[PDB]
């Protein structure tokens, strides 16, 4: 029994990371968003908005 | 380890025991009830160890228990105790059939008692119905089987007659000496029928 | 309360009659759990 | 030999009470029939 | 008879478990457990709230289909 | 209790200062409603970025009066621009 | 009556057949006799303070003396605590929308 | 089938006969009344052709003595003979002529009639209780509910005499004084309420009575016993108190008292199987 | 959960001063709270042409402010001693009437 | 609030307004009387003393703050036309049975109750019950369904949301006509040289995101 | 505490007021939604004739002359101004006080370059 559940939990995973994976191809179909200058100095990316940026294609300046 | 097998076997054999000791009044109490509502006083004046003696005694009758835990001495009154409860189900379930044609005819007699009430300005038919006194033949039969089944068991047919036959008297002096009434009360008019000032 | 009421009914009631004490203790525990249940959601 | 006999009294009579406030709303009246024999202010 | 109000208990419920009293400090303990847990959550709810309006607060309309919910002024 | 519910009455109305003309109050609400061409766009950036700085109406209107004013000039200066 | 008592005998012994069927079917009989026994420890052994002490005022347990008081105590210290919990988060609402409403 | 010709004919039976609510046949036609005037009940329940039919009879009052009984009995023997009723004693002692004399159930013999020649009087069967002719109900159920009781003595010990009598004394006995005299002429449980509405389950006020009596029998050893025996369902509880068990006993018993006693022994007796049980 | 939420949080301060103020104001600028109570009735007026209410609604906002301003020294003393009242409640009917006669 | 009944609607320019003003203005007394009563009733209440109120208010009295609620809804849209019903159909159905179930708009008469009955009342007539019985197992169903019927205030709930959108329905749609005539030029304009259905305030926030998304910044 | 009619006459006092505010903020809204409008309108109509959206029933597409649609001017510019002068925006991460003081700066520096 615990096999068939753990089974069961497998296969919605699998669901849930099927929609996940088909949810960042759509956003990533997107074109690059350009940051340069004070956009780089200050990117918009921040915990409060993450996921308003999630799997979104950016050409950021920076210093590695 | 065991610990859930512990506490399930003494759990078991203490509700058994513990209602084993205390069966034989609830069962002489049941005796002295009114046929009509036998768990009647349990229900009202003292529910004396009934509800919890029924329920134990039916999972005593459908569990099992480990004999390695229980004593030589205990597994004895264990068992004792079990074949007592046993008893007290065969009696409970004989009790409640009876009961169940107590009411039969108590049916019987409150179908003719809305007939004939003054507030019965619905329905007053002069005559019974067909099937009313198919009804009533039937049970009779029924009631002087089961009288003439108890015929080892005196008291329990001098209950029967008092207490489910008083019905049948009802029924005797709800209706006229007209029609198919000799051969309905036919076996009514026997033995039953004197026991009535009849 | 339950008590007489039930008398009241029965005494009166020739059809009333046809439910068995057994019956009238089930109306009594329903009766007494939905008091209890009202008692309680009308404070919540 | 009853335990708490005043105590079992006293929370029969508020359960009773407490019933026949909200079963019936005897406390707690509509007054939209005493509405028009009334005289406004302002 | 004719004289059946009584505030006493009735004595088919007046029994007692034989290791004691009634089980009254338990469940009232339980009560309390539970109605602190009740009572803790509608606090929180009730105190710590506040209406924005904002033109951000409101999104399209949607029939059950799903689609956008636009009525024509003639229908 | 009637203490109570005139809070609750109290607290829809918002508190402009006692100087403050009735004319003045109304340019206020005018400002606040202002709309710039600009703000198509600028308005994503205030909303999202404005969304965690919210919990009062009080901070609402203060920062969307303040972005509609940012949206005012910069509409001043983009019609300034792009004639 | 007339020839529908033959339907009316037939649809009578059907429905007590079905009744006979559903109350002693293995699982619906078990679980039956499990909610009747559980009725009756709701209805019969429900919390209560008053209470037959047929033992002796030296065999009666402190704990059964005390009890009422124990329940009113617990009972009036819940209420009175959500009270005054409930008067310390409406400060504490009002002070830190206050404080944020700067 | 039966049932809408049924309903039909019942719903149109008692309006069409609520306005002639008494039918009043005349034995004969008189012109000049010196006579009282006796409505006497009428129903043989053994012909077809029968129903509830009121006799006015026409008759002298002084050719009889001014007992009910006896303008019966000189009604049935001389005008209709076609008239029953069960008489034995003629002394008020047997109790077999319980009917309703005139609104109100008493024995027929020790009974007189009014002197009024201008307002008939109506003479009609013990009431609620089935009629098996005129003015002869049938009382089985009854004698029936006389049998559970157990009216005889019942000991539990013997004596250690076992050759002179039991020890009762005079102040014990007067305690069934007063108890014992009743006839069981039926007449106080055909006019108790508690009794109209449940013959079956209520054992009635002269029968409850009886087993006070012997409840209260000083030689009796099973007052317990016989407790439980009436203490069980509405048996005895049905009593209201009432009264009117007692206005209408023509030996001047106390049903309402020894009914009042019985349920203050129940009361008690329910209450000292906790306090004389406890261990 | 049941009560409306709170939109603007007022301190005890700029609560008890809005109720003084909004009392002077109905016992002073009632006629054009009332006029502009009558124009936003209809269904024009509050709902499909809000404009043609401005002006009554401007004239009773600068009643309301002049009240609010209470200009006059006794108005101003009255009012404070008012709050202070008020304050301490956390009665004051004398004080009201008092301020209210300026 | 004494409003006359006449309105100064054009009444040949903005049919629906004037429409619209002449049923609010017809049934607001009546409604303008049932909201000073139910608010007459509420301040008493308040009045009251201990747990005859003051202290179960208005926690206790929910169900005339939501008939006031109600009362004031339904005196700003004078009259409910069932054509704007059935728009309201696309969010929720049923919302006519809300509307009649609150508003006594007619007379509902218990039809499943009634039929149901009839149905025992077929079967006590084969195998023949008393007539007696028969009544009783006809008013039995009916009055469940009463019972289930009256007294539903999710209805009112659903009736409330539904006057929110027929009030702001009907304002907007009061704006459509007041400046039908200002857009009848840029109208045809705008018909002849996009083909689309969709509305200007859902095409225009399409550009925005595409504009946002793809272009040269 | 007060008289109940006092305590009324503040409650008719305030609704008037509250009623007064959502009607200033709906005379400015209406006004302001019919600008809105216009504008959107006239935006859509020149973007579709010089050939720089396409719409097709419901989605619009990028078209050849997209690059010189007055929207795509705005966000370009939407982008620069906020380069410029709102430097911390999107990320600033201060507590209300910092943000309202960062934001005021910013306006005076457009005020100062309006
Ligand atoms: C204020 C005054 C003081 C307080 C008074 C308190 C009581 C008030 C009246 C209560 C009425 C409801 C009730 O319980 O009635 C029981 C009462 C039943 O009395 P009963 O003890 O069966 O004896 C009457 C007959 O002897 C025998 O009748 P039957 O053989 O024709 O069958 C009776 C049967 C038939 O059922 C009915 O008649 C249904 C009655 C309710 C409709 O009634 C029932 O089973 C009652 C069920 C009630 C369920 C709840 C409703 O109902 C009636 O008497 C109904 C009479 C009207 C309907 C038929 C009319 C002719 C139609 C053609
Ligand atoms: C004027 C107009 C006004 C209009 C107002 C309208 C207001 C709005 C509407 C209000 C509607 C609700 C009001 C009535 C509530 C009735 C509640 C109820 O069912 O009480 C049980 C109650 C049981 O009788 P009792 O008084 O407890 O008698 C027990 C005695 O020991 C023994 O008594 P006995 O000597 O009579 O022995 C016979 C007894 C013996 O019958 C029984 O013992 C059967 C079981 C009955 C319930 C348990 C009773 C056990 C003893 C009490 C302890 C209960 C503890 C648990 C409590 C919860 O009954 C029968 O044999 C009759 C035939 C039963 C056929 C179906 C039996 C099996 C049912 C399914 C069981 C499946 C396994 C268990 C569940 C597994 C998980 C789903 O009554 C009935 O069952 C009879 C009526 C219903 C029959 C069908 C049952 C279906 C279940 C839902 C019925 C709900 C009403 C009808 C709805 C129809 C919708 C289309
Ligand atoms: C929790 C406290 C349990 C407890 O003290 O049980 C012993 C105690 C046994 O008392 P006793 O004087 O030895 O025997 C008489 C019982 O009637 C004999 O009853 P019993 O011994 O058969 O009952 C055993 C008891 C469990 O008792 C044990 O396991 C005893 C050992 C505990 C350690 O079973 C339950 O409590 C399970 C059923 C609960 C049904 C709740 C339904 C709510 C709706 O159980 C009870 O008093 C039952 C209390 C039920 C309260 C229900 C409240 C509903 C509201
Ligand atoms: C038809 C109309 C019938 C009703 C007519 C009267 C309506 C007016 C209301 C009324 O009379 O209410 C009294 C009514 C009965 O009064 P009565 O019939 O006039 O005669 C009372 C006796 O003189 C003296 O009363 P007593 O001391 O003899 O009463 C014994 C009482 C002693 O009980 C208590 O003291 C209980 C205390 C806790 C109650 C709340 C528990 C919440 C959990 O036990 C009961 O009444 C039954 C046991 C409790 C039932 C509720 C708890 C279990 C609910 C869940 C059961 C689920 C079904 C079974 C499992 C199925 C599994 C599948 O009592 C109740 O309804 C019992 C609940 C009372 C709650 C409040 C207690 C005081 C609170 C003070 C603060
Ligand atoms: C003819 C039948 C008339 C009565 C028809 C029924 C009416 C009441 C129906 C609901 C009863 C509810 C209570 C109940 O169950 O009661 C049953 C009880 C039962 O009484 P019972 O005596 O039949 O009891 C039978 C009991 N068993 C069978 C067990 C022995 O009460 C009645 O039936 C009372 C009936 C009379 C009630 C009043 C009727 C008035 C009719 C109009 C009279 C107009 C003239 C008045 C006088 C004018 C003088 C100038
Ligand atoms: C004088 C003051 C009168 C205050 C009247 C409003 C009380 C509001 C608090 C109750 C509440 O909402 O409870 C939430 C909830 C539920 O409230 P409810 O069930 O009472 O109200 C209906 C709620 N809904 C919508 C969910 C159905 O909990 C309780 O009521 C349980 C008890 C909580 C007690 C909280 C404080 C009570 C204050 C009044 C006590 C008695 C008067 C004396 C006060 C002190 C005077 C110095
Ligand atoms: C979850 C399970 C819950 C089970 C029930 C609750 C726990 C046990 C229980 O309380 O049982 C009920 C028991 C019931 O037992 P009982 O003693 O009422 O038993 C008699 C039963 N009747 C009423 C039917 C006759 O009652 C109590 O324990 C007391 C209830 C509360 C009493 C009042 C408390 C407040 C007092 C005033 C405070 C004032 C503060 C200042 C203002
Ligand atoms: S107690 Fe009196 S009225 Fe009753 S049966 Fe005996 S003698 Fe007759
Ligand atoms: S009238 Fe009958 S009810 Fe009791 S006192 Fe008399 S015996
Ligand atoms: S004839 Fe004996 S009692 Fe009358």
């Amino acid at each position: 029994i615990g096999t068939l559940l753990y089974g069961a939990n497998q296969s919605s995973k699998a669901r849930e990371n099927k929609v996940a994976t088909e949810t960042r191809k759509e956003r990533m179909a997107k074109p690059t968003i350009q940051l340069t200058g004070a956009d780089s100095q200050n990117p918009p990316f921040t915990e409060k908005n993450i996921n308003d940026w999630l799997y979104k294609t950016v050409s950021i300046t920076g210093r590695p | 380890m065991s610990l859930v097998s512990l506490f399930k076997n003494t759990f078991l054999k203490s509700r058994v025991i513990g209602l084993s000791f205390q069966a034989q009044r609830v069962m002489a109490q049941m005796a002295k009830t009114d046929f009509e509502n036998p768990d009647e006083h349990f229900l009202l004046n003292d529910a004396m160890k009934y509800n919890e003696l029924v329920f134990y005694g039916r999972l005593a009758e459908n569990w099992s228990i480990n004999p390695e835990l229980f004593g030589k001495a205990e597994l004895a009154k264990y068992n004792e105790a079990k074949q007592t409860l046993i008893d007290f189900n065969q009696y409970h379930a004989l009790v409640q059939n009876l009961h169940e044609f107590y009411w039969e005819l108590k049916t019987i007699y409150l179908e003719l008692s809305r007939g004939v009430a003054t507030s019965n300005f619905h329905n007053k038919r002069e005559v019974t119905h067909s099937i009313i006194e198919s009804d009533i033949k039937n049970s009779i039969h029924k009631y002087i089987q089961l009288i003439d089944d108890l015929k080892d068991y005196p008291e329990w047919q001098h209950k029967v007659r008092e207490e489910i036959g008083y019905y049948a008297h009802m029924i005797y002096t709800s209706v006229n000496h007209d029609g198919n009434f000799p051969e309905i009360f036919k076996e009514f008019n026997k033995v039953d029928s004197l026991y009535y000032f009849k | 309360m339950f008590k007489e009421l039930i008398h009241i009914f029965r005494t009166y009631f020739i059809t009333f009659r046809y439910l068995k004490k057994s019956n009238i203790n089930f109306l009594k525990n329903l009766s007494y759990t939905l008091i209890a249940y009202y008692l309680i959601i009308n404070f919540m | 030999p009853i335990r708490n006999i005043q105590f079992a009294r006293y929370h029969y009579l508020a359960a009773v009470t407490v019933f026949t406030y909200f079963a019936t709303r005897c406390c707690l009246l509509d007054y939209k029939k005493y509405y028009p024999l009334a005289s406004v202010k302002k | 008879a004719r004289l059946w109000w009584t505030l006493d208990p009735s004595k088919y419920y007046l029994k007692q478990i034989s290791s004691g009293g009634r089980n009254e400090i338990l469940f009232t303990v339980l009560g309390v457990t539970a109605a602190y847990w009740y009572f803790g959550n509608k606090r929180c709810e009730h105190y710590w709230r506040r209406q924005i309006d904002n033109c951000q607060s409101w999104s399209r309309a949607q029939n059950i289909n799903g689609n956008n919910l636009t009525v024509k002024q003639y229908f | 209790k009637l203490d109570q519910i005139i809070s609750y009455y109290i607290t829809p109305v918002r508190r402009f200062d006692k100087n403050l003309t009735a004319e003045q109050i109304y340019e206020q609400y005018q400002q606040a409603a202002q709309f710039n061409e600009i703000d198509a766009f600028t308005n994503i950036r205030f909303h999202r970025k404005f969304k965690e700085y919210i919990q009062t109406q009080e901070q609402s209107d203060y920062l969307y009066e303040k972005a509609k004013q940012i949206s005012t000039l910069a509409q001043k200066m983009f019609e300034k621009k792009f004639p | 009556n007339h020839s529908c008592q033959k339907v009316f005998e037939g649809f009578v012994s059907a429905l007590y057949d079905t009744s006979y069927f559903f109350r002693n079917f293995g699982p619906f009989k078990a679980t039956i006799h499990y909610a009747t026994y559980a009725n009756y420890l709701a209805q019969n052994w429900a919390p209560r303070v008053s209470y037959i002490e047929t033992s002796t005022p030296a065999y009666t347990l402190a704990k059964n003396k005390y009890a009422v008081y124990i329940v009113y105590g617990l009972i009036g210290g819940a209420l009175i605590h959500n009270y005054m919990l409930d008067n310390k988060a409406a400060q504490k609402s009002q002070q830190y929308y206050l404080k944020h409403r700067d | 089938s039966i049932c809408l010709e049924s309903i039909s004919g019942t719903i149109k039976g008692l309006q069409k006969a609520n306005y002639v609510v008494e039918h009043n046949p005349n034995l004969t036609s008189e012109e000049k009344k010196h006579l009282k005037q006796f409505l006497v009940y009428r129903y043989n329940p053994a012909d077809p052709h029968d129903q509830p039919k009121y006799v006015s009879y026409w008759c002298d009052i002084k050719k009889f003595p001014p007992m009910f009984l006896d303008a019966i009995l000189y009604i049935k023997n001389e005008l209709d003979p076609t008239l029953s009723i069960r008489r034995s004693c003629r002394e008020g002692i047997c109790g077999s002529c319980a009917v309703n004399c005139d609104g109100l159930h008493t024995l027929a013999c020790i009974s007189g009639f009014n002197r009024d020649l201008s307002k008939p009087t109506i003479i009609t069967p013990l009431g609620h209780m089935f009629i098996l002719k005129d003015l002869v109900v049938d009382m089985t159920n009854f004698y029936a509910q006389y049998k559970m009781i157990e009216p005889y003595l019942k000991r539990k010990t013997p004596k250690p005499d076992a050759n002179k009598e039991y020890p009762q004394s005079p102040e014990q006995r007067a305690l069934l004084d007063g108890l014992y005299e009743c006839v069981l002429c039926a007449a106080c449980s055909t006019s108790c309420p508690s009794y109209w509405w449940h013959p079956d389950r209520y054992l009635g006020p002269a029968i409850l009575q009886q087993a006070y009596r012997w409840i209260v029998d000083s030689r009796d050893e099973y007052t317990q016993e016989r407790i439980e025996r009436i203490a069980e369902d509405v048996r005895l509880d049905d009593c209201q108190q009432i009264g009117m068990c007692s206005f209408t006993c023509p030996k001047g018993l106390n049903p309402q008292l020894s009914l009042k006693n019985l349920m203050d022994m129940v009361k008690d007796f329910r209450q000292k199987r906790i306090e004389q049980e406890v261990l | 959960s049941i009560l409306p939420p709170l939109q603007y949080t007022y301190s005890n301060e700029e609560s008890l001063e809005l109720l003084i103020h909004s009392i002077k104001g109905n016992k002073d600028c009632n006629s054009e709270r009332k006029a502009f109570n009558l124009c936003r009735s209809t269904v024009l007026g509050k709902h499909v042409e809000p404009e043609k209410c401005l002006d009554k609604a401007l004239v009773f906002v600068n009643c309301f402010q002049k009240v609010r301003r209470d200009e006059s020294a006794a108005c101003q003393s009255a009012f404070n001693s008012t709050l202070e009242c008020g304050k301490k409640y956390s009665s004051c009917q004398s004080q009201l009437d008092a301020y209210l006669n300026c | 609030v004494r409003l006359n009944l006449k309105s100064n609607v054009d009444q040949n320019e903005y049919p629906f307004l004037a429409k619209w003003d002449k049923d609010m203005r017809q049934n607001y007394e009546e409604y303008q009387n049932r909201i000073d009563a139910t608010t007459y009733h509420l301040q008493r209440s308040q009045r009251g003393i201990a747990v005859f109120g003051e202290w179960m208010y208005p926690r206790y009295f929910q169900k005339d703050i939501l008939e006031l609620e109600v009362l004031r809804r339904k005196q700003q849209l004078g009259k409910i036309y069932p054509e704007e019903v059935s728009s309201y159909t696309q969010i929720n159905p049923d919302i006519a049975n809300d509307l009649n179930l609150t508003f006594n708009a007619k007379l509902l008469w218990p039809v499943r109750g009634m039929t149901v009955g009839a149905g025992f009342f077929a079967f006590a007539h084969l195998f023949n019950l008393p007539y007696s019985f028969r009544l009783g197992l006809f008013v039995l169903p009916t009055a469940v369904e009463l019972a289930f019927t009256w007294g539903n205030k999710t209805s009112q709930f659903k009736s409330i949301e539904f006057m929110d959108y027929l009030l702001q329905y009907r304002v907007s749609k009061a704006l459509l006509e007041k400046n039908a005539k200002h857009f009848a030029e840029k109208k045809a304009a705008y018909q002849k040289e996009i083909n689309s259905s969709q509305s200007v305030q859902d095409l225009y926030n399409q550009l925005i995101t595409l504009v946002s998304e793809q272009a040269p910044s | 505490m007060f008289s109940d009619f006092n305590m009324y006459e503040a409650k008719v006092f305030l609704k008037a007021v509250a009623d007064a505010q959502n009607t200033f903020r709906q005379t400015a809204q209406q006004e302001n939604q019919l600008a809105r409008y216009e504008s959107q309108s006239q935006s859509l109509l020149n973007g579709s004739t010089s050939g720089a959206i396409s719409i097709t029933g419901d989605n619009i597409q990028q078209g050849r002359n997209f690059k010189a649609l007055k929207e795509v001017k705005l966000f370009q510019y939407s982008n620069e101004i906020f380069k410029k002068y709102l430097a911390g925006f999107d990320s600033f991460s201060g507590d209300y006080t910092a943000f309202k003081k960062f934001l005021n700066e910013s306006v005076k520096k457009i005020e100062q370059d309006a």
